[PDB]
RNA sequence: CAGACACCAUGGUGCACCUGACUCCUGAGG
RNA sequence: AAGACGGACCAGAGCGAAAGCAUUUGCCAAGAAUGUUUUCAUUAAUCAAGAACGAAAGUCGGAGGUUCGAAGACGAUCAGAUACCGUCGUAGUUCCGACCAUAAACGAUGCCGACUGGCGAUGCGGCGGCGUUAUUCCCAUGACCCGCCGGGCAGCUUCCGGGAAACCAAAGUCUUUGGGUUCCGGGGGGAGUAUGGUUGCAAAGCUGAAACUUAAAGGAAUUGACGGAAGGGCACCACCAGG
RNA sequence: GGGCAAGUCUGGUCGCAGCAGCCGCGGUAAUUCCAGCUCCAAUAGCGUAUAUUAAAGUUGCUGCAGUUAAAAAGCUCGUAGUUGGAUCUUGAGGGCCCGCCCCUCGGCGCCCCCUCGAUGUGUCCCGCGGGGCCCGAAGCGUUUACUUUGAAAAAAUUAGA
């Protein structure tokens, strides 16, 4: 959270969603992402470079959370048959 | 994704899922398991599209993969037919292996005869693995789990369509699991399937 | 909501977003204006018009081929009933009410009914009084309801 | 019947946001709707929304995004002359460095701060932030 | 719903099964069409809910018979809305 | 389930109680 | 013969504004739901006054009194019974025209609209199937099965959201406080009493005070103790069989 | 003694005298009394009674509660009263801002008069000054509430230079 034109105040940046744009707070039950290995394609085998996901206690507990995960991992790529 | 025309699916696993008995599912009708459906069978009972369930078990298979260290993903089972299944792929792959009762309390209790270290569950019906699925979202742990259409969905992060109870329906996907997760990093390599059957998994299966 | 019946349902079609239906067959202005006069020669209300020529013609309402409906076609004409269908048919249950209710003194629901039936009138006529459609020196009253319907 | 159309499209949002639903129908539709949605979408409060056409009275579909914390309505109107508009202000917004109140004005429905500019006040219509 | 769904373009078959005034574009799905009936020499135009019997000169009685919901219908007939 | 099933009223009192700092201090040597 | 009454079938099922409402059949008008490219074109929402209905008892005049039965009189049981319990039996139950206007008239939850969640029934209407059975030559019928859609009484399971909790998809969308409208409450007692008015033939109904009294009246859950409340055990300080 | 800041006081009393808004003390080892001592708070002031205000969202406009705690009329119709669906048009300059679109004046113009340049009771550039008529403009079309700018708007008070 900034102050005037750029200058810090705060104790840390947290966390964000897009599975329903709501913001992970301060100390959370339920809440952490989901790292997906990326593959490099075409020769197999795992290269890096994590994709993450940030998942919420709000989602978790309403049961969304499974169909949500698919709508970010397609969007952005990549998993085979798609 | 990886060397791709098998992860597009092949002849092989559409034998081993239709003799498995996968494919038929519940009648209780959904609102979170519905997309995965392919079609459905005259007078109730879902079809569940083999497609839907390959891309979610690569994709479990895949957040498993980019742990350097393959213990700290528990493989849960507390089903009779997955006590064998969990056990061969605790070998295989080098989880973590809980068969039979979970005993509450392994990611909770500071003071307690037995801890268990995860980063990642993997649990075979999260209505009988109940205790862990409630256990590990007071603590902060993400879960995949096996889930027809009628398990909770919630707390659940990635669902794989599946039958998932009993018969070899259980043992077939922790199987197919175990390829997967040693296509990527393992000694399978290179995105070709295993030379191991999935009769070395399956349940017990009385002995005569 | 309903304060003029105890219904909690519908009682109205659906209407279609077009300005001209069907589309294969309209058929033309003077077709159907010829039809409306001839019926309402025989002193046919516009409801029952409208139902006649919606599923024997090809015409569905007559507002999709040109702008005027059965009562304005009527009402320019000067060959009209001389209220409102809706208000016609009010009083006549109103009548029909009081006929049963002369018949029978211990029927409680009749006399219930027959003040609600009444009330509907009431302030359906106030709406087509101050409106110009009812003289303001004309009032629903029992004498006069039995006038009309006959 | 709706006596109001402004207080039934702020909580269809609101309770839609609440799920993390994506989608509202809203209706019966009116100018006032539509221009209160831009001034909340040009923000960046919600999202895009599309106005399906009908000889109803229309309806409109909101793609809505959780950038909103609420959205309340000040029904009935009162009328502000821009020495209530600070008493509001403190009120019934969290702090004055964010947050609008939205009302309309003679010069066009407009956000507050665009109201202190022109001096020109008006009936309140609600607020959001 | 798994809610988080938007949906701007929706299928005609969760459109099409509801209620006529809960559509989500709101025109009715009743038609007009042509029967032929044999009886009848003459191609009368019917509507799908006529409520009231439709007859006509060529025949005898034979075109309608009524129904509260889709009108009745007798032998040979086609339909075709058309253009609805 | 699918054997038997009755009168019976009355009666009083107090104190339950609230803070943290490990030595037997070893005591020939120390 | 008289007078009364319609079991079992009968259900968290239906209808009716509510009070209420189960023998058969016919007649009379009325209401909802549904289907509906029909009609009108804003006619609407909700409410002082005003008005309709209103179980039971009671009261006016008859019919009638089978059955049962407020009162009375009897037999028991009890320390006390005038009660419960047995018997005799009155008004009354039943029926008609008048009064009366209240009921824990209980879902203790104003009415109207919008929005927010899963699953399966059932009364009813409509629609759909290379579904079953059934009838006429097969049908169109109809009952059934599956699916779909409305409007009913409800249920079930849920960090959906609320609440002090019990509970509650509304008692949700309330400090992030505000859709419309109406009604009632402001500690507990005095008291629906006093007093004046009003309605009633009467019985009664409506409006409705104060002095004074007093720091608790009350709700909910929790834990104990206790029950001539329900399932249990164990012991010759209990019983049994006996000394 | 608690609320309440400051006595696990010392003597005396012993449910007595008293204390005590309220909660409660005192019935013999009274930290509440009655004195003494000490200490606390405010300090040329402080205590007490009482009206009113605040706290009090315990009158709730902003901003109340009514399943069970105090509280939805037996039910419906219904007039006053309150409330009410959708729907009509206004390119350049400079790096927004300005006028516009689907006759009493000013004045584009037309006609008049002293006439202004062709002219010096008077034209053919024009209504420019007075006119009439009549366009961009504008009463325009039918009203407002609202909001906005002005005036009219005691001094003291009060904010405040």
């Amino acid at each position: 959270m900034q102050s005037n034109a750029g200058e810090f105040v705060d104790l840390y940046v947290p966390r964000k969603c897009s599975a329903s744009n709501r913001i992970i707070g301060a100390k959370d039950h339920a809440s952490i992402p989901m790292n997906v290995a990326e593959v490099d394609k075409v020769t197999g085998r795992f290269n890096g470079q994590s994709k993450t996901y940030a998942i919420c206690g709000a989602i978790r507990r309403m049961g969304e959370s499974d169909d949500s995960i698919l709508r970010l991992a397609k969007s952005h790529g990549i998993v085979s048959q798609n | 994704s990886g060397a791709l025309d098998v992860l597009q699916m092949k002849e092989e696993d559409v034998l081993k899922f239709l003799a498995a008995g996968t494919h038929l599912g519940g009648t209780n009708l959904d609102f979170q398991m519905e997309q995965y459906i392919y079609k459905r069978k005259s007078d109730g009972i879902y079809i569940i599209n083999l497609k839907r369930t390959w891309e979610k078990l690569l994709l479990a298979a895949r957040a498993i993969v980019a742990i350097e260290n393959p213990a700290d993903v528990s493989v849960i089972s507390s089903r009779n037919t997955g006590q064998r299944a969990v056990l061969k792929f605790a070998a295989a792959t080098g989880a973590t292996p809980i068969a039979g009762r979970f005993t509450p309390g392994t990611f909770t209790n500071q003071i307690q005869a037995a801890f268990r270290e995860p980063r990642l569950l993997v649990v075979t019906d999260p209505r009988a693995d109940h205790q862990p699925l409630t256990e590990a979202s007071y603590v902060n742990l993400p879960t995949i789990a096996l889930c027809n259409t009628d398990s909770p969905l919630r707390y659940v992060d990635i669902a794989i369509p599946c039958n998932n109870k009993g018969a070899h329906s259980v043992g077939l996907m922790w199987w197919m699991l175990a390829r997967e997760v040693l296509r990527m990093r393992g000694t399978i390599s290179r995105e070709h399937p295993w030379e191991v059957m999935p009769d070395l998994y399956f349940y017990r299966d009385p002995e005569e | 909501g309903r304060m003029h019946a105890p219904g909690k349902g519908l009682s109205q079609s659906a209407l279609p977003y077009r300005r001209s239906v069907p589309t294969w067959l309209k058929l033309t202005s003077d077709d159907v204006k010829e039809q409306i006069y001839k019926l309402a020669k025989k002193g046919l209300t516009p409801s029952q018009i409208g139902v006649i020529l919606r599923d024997s013609h090809g015409v569905a309402q007559v507002r999709f081929v040109t702008g005027n409906k059965i009562l304005r076609i009527l009402k320019s004409k000067g060959l009209a009933p001389d209220l409102p269908e809706d208000l016609y048919h009010l009083i006549k249950k109103a009548v029909a009410v009081r006929k049963h209710l002369e018949r029978n003194r211990k029927d409680k629901d009749a006399k219930f009914r027959l003040i609600l039936i009444e009330s509907r009138i009431h302030r359906l006529a106030r709406y087509y009084k101050t409106k110009r459609v009812l003289p303001p020196n004309w009032k629903y009253e029992s004498s006069t309801a039995s006038a009309l319907v006959a | 019947v709706r006596m109001n159309v402004l207080a039934d499209a702020l909580k269809s949002i609101n309770n839609a946001e609440k799920r993390g639903k994506r989608q509202v129908l809203i209706r019966p539709c009116s100018k006032v709707i539509v221009r209160f949605l831009t001034v909340m979408m040009k923000h960046g409060y919600i999202g895009e929304f599309e106005i399906i056409d009908d000889h109803r009275a229309g309806k409109i579909v909101v793609n809505l995004t959780g950038r909103l914390n609420k959205c309340g309505v000040i029904s009935p109107r009162f009328d502000v002359q821009l020495k209530d508009l600070e008493k509001w202000q403190n009120n019934l917004l969290p702090s004055r460095q964010f947050g609008f109140i939205v009302l309309t004005t003679s010069a066009g429905i407009m956000d507050h701060e665009e109201a202190r500019r022109k001096h020109t006040g008006g009936k309140i219509l609600g607020f959001f932030f | 719903m798994p809610l988080a769904k938007d949906l701007l373009h929706p299928s005609p078959e969760e459109e099409k099964r509801k209620h006529k005034k809960k559509r989500l574009v709101q025109s009715p799905n009743s038609y007009f069409m042509d029967v032929k009936c044999p009886g009848c020499y003459k191609i009368t135009t019917v509507f799908s809910h006529a409520q009231t019997v439709v007859l006509c000169v060529g025949c005898s009685t034979v075109l309608c018979q009524p129904t509260g919901g889709k009108a009745r219908l007798t032998e040979g007939c086609s339909f075709r809305r058309k253009q609805h």
